[PDB]
């Protein structure tokens, strides 16, 4: 029904919000050599997935880390330097985060139009019978 | 019970950044 | 090919965790020592080197790992989800849980001790070893197990998950509850 | 994502790797025996859109045969093994190869490493080792403590001068390894290379016969990087980087107009 | 429901762990412009039939008043 | 299931198998 | 989904070993 | 009563 559109579009609104927050944590950790949890932060990605289970909502199935190797930088005098003297920094790519930032915002706003479009159809469907 | 605290920028911080006063952070659990 | 000392350096973080995800490495040098966690997920590695030492946890989810040789020291947990391991060797010093879900595992060492949780979910294992001791939660859901040994020890909850147990241990002390 | 956004992003990623490649070359502008690397660009896959499948030919010039590429990428950081200039130094242990050929050093893990840098020296035992990490140089050349001079011949024949004995005693002979494809060597830092499948099996021999280069004593090989080429490459790479940013901004503004006007 | 025959949108990204040998991730062949037009066409056509159905009831109500 | 390398939001404990992720 | 008990808060420690 | 609240009256 038209109410299923609200569930489908609403799921995308939450879905694009997850990717926006993941990108925000990527931009804020692009230069963080250290990290609690004994893990040099690596770029995270939200992998969307259609949950077919007509109406196909979108669900986040889990956040996946980047496969790119960490950026090694020779800083011998740093306390975190290894024997060779290289400290490692996250593999966050700025350009893809900016592209993800644009795409997530554009996709978020176009889901609002569909919810608005379905809202008007239900209101007119209610005016029938009056 | 009543729950309360400072909203906005100060609370949306990691606890290490001690912007929030200590007693106000206590209120964020429960009170009566 | 095989991982070298210089190739090892390019897959290590600041605190010393080796990341080999999707990397085309087939075998690791013997007497290998890792400062932190080890990740060999999705790797074509079929065998772990003898004398392997991991300062953290071993991650081999959805990998081709098949054989682990005895004497391996793992400080953290062992996660072999979706791998091709068929048997667990005797004498593995495991400092954490052992997750063997969705593996072709068939045999387990006798009187095995798991300091954490144990998973045999959806495994073709036919029977648990005698004298098994589990300090965490035991999940046997979807497996082929239907008879427990004479004596076993589980300090947490026992989850049947759907399989039918007919012969319960004679000597069993449970710190939690049993769930179907 | 609209496909135009990602096609432009590939150009930004490709030029980003180009800048990093250029930056390393200018960093090693004074490294002895260094070879400059260049980034090679190639176009990506071209896809038929207005066709359900890849129908061969069949009106490629018409709207049915429209094909849109997927962008570009850096395919390889090719090593350019051009022969560098000569650095005449007064040190008696730094040596240079004139032409094709590599010094062979013994790596700690057992295999041998190949270097073009000639800054060598001796360790406590008198063995000829590199002046960096101190790896021994193959073949082992031990210098007697009674030697008052060292002479390295045009074919690696090392001789020493002993007081009280005329004529110079021979203490060994150097060898240089050659490869069919020098660009297939894998750099591992420390001015070292390793043999790969793309390089070929090592070809050893006396330095001065069998087409090999000749050993020159008290010389070094300067890096073959062209600082002007890197600066010109930087200018082009920066401009291409900015142009692709405009396309991404253009696509976003067009997409903004759609859901705002409609 | 029938799936579109448009080829999948290919993207070069040898960083996503779900990529392939050549570092390509194939994405759904959804065109935003055609989805916006369908949204406009579906909403307007749906509300047009509301008017016809609502006006059809009025004709039925007037028929009951025949002879009165 | 789905993605093979999803993360876990629970703090590391090394003793309990994380059930937040779809561990199948 | 819904639950009969409040969800726990979020932990943001500067050292996970001390929680 | 929020412990240590500011007041709205000249000190």
């Amino acid at each position: 029904s038209l109410f299923n559109v609200f569930n489908v579009t609403g799921s995308a609104m939450s879905a694009e919000s997850v990717r926006l927050n993941t990108t925000s944590s990527n931009l804020a950790n692009a230069d963080s050599v250290s990290s609690s949890a004994k893990d040099t932060y690596k770029a995270r990605h939200a992998v969307f997935g259609a949950e077919l289970s007509d109406t196909v909502p979108v669900k986040v199935m889990g956040i996946v880390e980047s496969d790119k190797p960490l950026s090694a930088e020779y800083n011998p005098d740093h306390p975190l330097a290894n024997e060779e003297g290289y400290i490692y920094k996250p593999n966050v790519n700025v350009m893809e985060e900016m592209a993800n930032m644009i795409s997530a915002s554009r996709a978020y706003q176009t889901n609002v139009q569909v919810a608005d479009s379905s809202k008007q159809m239900l209101l007119r469907t209610l005016q029938m019978g009056q | 019970n009543m729950v309360a605290g400072i909203p906005g920028a100060l609370s949306n911080q990691p606890p290490a950044d001690a912007s929030i006063p200590q007693d106000v952070a206590q209120m964020k659990d429960g009170s009566v | 090919y095989e991982l070298d000392y210089y190739s090892k350096f390019g897959h290590t973080d600041n605190y010393g965790n080796l990341d080999l995800r999707n990397k085309p490495y087939t075998q690791l040098p013997s007497g290998f020592v890792v400062k932190g966690n080890l990740n060999i997920s999705q790797t074509p590695i079929k065998k772990l080197p003898k004398g392997l030492d991991v300062g953290g946890s071993l991650e081999a989810t959805n990998s081709a790992l098949k054989t682990i040789r005895s004497g391996t020291k793992i400080k953290g947990y062992a996660n072999l989800l979706g791998s091709k391991i068929e048997s667990w060797p005797r004498g593995i010093k495991l400092g954490g849980y052992l997750n063997l879900t969705d593996t072709p595992l068939k045999t387990l060492p006798a009187k095995l001790r798991v300091k954490g949780d144990l998973s045999v979910i959806r495994t073709p294992i036919s029977a648990l070893p005698e004298g098994l001791v589990v300090d965490g939660n035991l999940y046997i859901g979807g497996s082929a197990l239907q008879v427990f040994p004479d004596t076993m020890t589980v300090k947490g909850n026992i989850f049947l998950g759907g399989n039918k147990i007919t012969k319960w241990p004679s000597n069993l002390t449970l710190g939690g509850a049993v769930a179907p | 994502m609209h496909p135009a956004l990602w096609v432009s992003k590939t150009g930004l990623d490709a030029q980003q790797t180009n800048i990093a490649t250029i930056s390393n070359n200018l960093a090693n502008a004074s490294t002895v025996g260094y070879k400059k690397s260049r980034a090679v660009f190639e176009d990506l896959f071209y896809q038929n859109i207005n066709q359900p499948g890849g129908q061969s030919s069949q009106n490629t010039e018409l709207p049915s045969g429209l094909m849109l590429g997927a962008g570009s990428k850096v395919v390889a950081t090719q090593k350019v093994h051009t022969h560098g200039n000569a650095q005449t130094t007064t040190n008696a242990l730094d040596m240079m190869v004139e032409g094709d050929g590599f010094f062979q050093v013994t790596l700690p893990d057992g295999n041998i490493g190949y270097t073009r840098n000639g800054q060598f020296t001796l360790n406590g035992e008198g063995t000829l080792v590199t002046s960096g990490s101190g790896y021994p140089v193959e073949p082992e050349i031990v210098i007697p403590e009674d030697a008052i001079s060292i002479t390295v011949g045009t074919d690696g024949e090392v001789s020493v001068r002993v007081r009280g004995q005329q004529d110079n005693q021979v203490v060994g002979q150097l060898t240089i390894t050659d490869f069919v494809n020098p660009g297939g060597l894998e750099p591992i830092g420390q001015n070292l290379y390793l043999p790969t499948g793309a390089s070929g099996d090592p070809q050893e021999g006396v330095p001065g016969l069998d087409g090999l280069g000749e050993i020159r004593q008290s010389m070094l090989e300067a890096s073959n990087v062209n600082v002007t080429e890197e600066l010109v490459n930087m200018i082009e790479a920066q401009r291409v980087y900015e142009m692709n940013s405009k396309v991404i901004s253009s696509v976003d503004k067009m997409m903004s107009f759609v859901n705002q006007q409609l």
